């Protein structure tokens, strides 16, 4: 196929955020540590979609790539406490109820998981669900 | 001027808690020049506080710093005005938004904690004399935080 190797994938990403013109305002990713030569952790940021029980908050995330990714999905969990079902009690976003996770394809970013969490958030069926007060943490 | 930043920067303009201002620098927009009103009915209550906040290189993994311009005497504010509080210090979150820390600040003025660990003089006052200590200052606020 050509593997591309999780240091210069993660160096791609790297350099899509630098590039960022700043027009996409509703997601971001970006290096947690500013030292870590190997871009193990990242910041995400989510902003609630409008029109939703979400709407305009400002969602942090962690995100943890593995020796792994991108073979396999990153690691997301919500440092914002959220209600959606795709997320655990404990933040975690669930491998198995993600659709992007589930059916796992490689060429899925860091930022496109972020658009699909919050895509998520639009849907008719969870777009109502009640949210804990705005500021809350796990 | 990550998107966080300028959402929180938003919301701080349009959406400040009521009784509190924060806006940012020209020069320097992780710089904010803020106010808090002295809580009603407390012994600030009248006063205009002035304070300053940075959010340094690390934000959001470190919080912002924050410390009073105006003087007030407070058992969890210094000569200098930095301000013991916890959210600032050891119990800060990265989802954490500059807003709650504001709020946190308000709500500090309200109800100060002068049994905080670390000993100071006022924190001491407010303990053997809470009356006096909350004589004294309403004495500053009128001296020192004139609107």
């Amino acid at each position: 196929m050509v593997e591309v190797p999780r240091n210069f994938r993660l160096l791609e990403e790297l350099e899509t955020g630098e590039k960022g013109t700043g027009s996409n305002q509703n997601v971001s990713v970006g290096l947690r540590d500013t030292a870590d030569i190997f871009f193990h952790y990242w910041n995400g940021t989510i902003v609630g979609p409008p029109s939703t029980t979400f709407e305009y908050r400002i969602l942090s995330l962690e995100i943890y790539c593995d020796e792994n990714y991108p073979k396999v999905p990153p690691h997301i969990r919500f440092l914002s406490k959220v209600n959606l079902p795709c997320v655990d009690s404990d933040g975690t976003v669930n491998r198995e109820k993600f659709h992007v996770f589930k059916h796992w394809d490689r060429r899925t970013t860091m930022e496109l998981c972020l658009s699909e969490l919050r895509k998520e958030m639009a849907q008719p069926q969870n777009r109502k669900l009640v949210q804990p007060p705005e500021g809350s943490t796990y | 001027l990550t998107t966080r930043i300028i959402k929180e920067t938003e919301k701080l303009q349009k959406e400040c808690p009521p009784g509190i201002t924060a806006t940012p620098t020209k020069e320097n927009p992780r710089y904010f020049m803020v106010t808090i009103q002295g809580p009603p009915q407390s012994c600030y209550e009248g006063g205009l506080f002035r304070l300053e906040l940075f959010l340094p290189e690390e934000y959001p993994m470190k919080p912002p710093k924050v410390r009073f311009l105006t003087r007030i005497y407070h058992p969890n504010v210094d000569k200098v005005g930095r301000i013991c509080l916890d959210i600032i210090k050891d119990k800060w979150s990265p989802a954490l938004l500059i807003n709650k820390v504001l709020l946190s600040i308000q709500i500090l003025m309200s109800s100060p904690n002068p049994d905080d660990p670390l000993a100071n003089d006022v924190a001491e006052h407010w303990k053997e004399d809470e009356a006096s200590a909350l004589q004294t200052a309403r004495e500053w606020t009128r001296k020192y935080a004139k609107p």
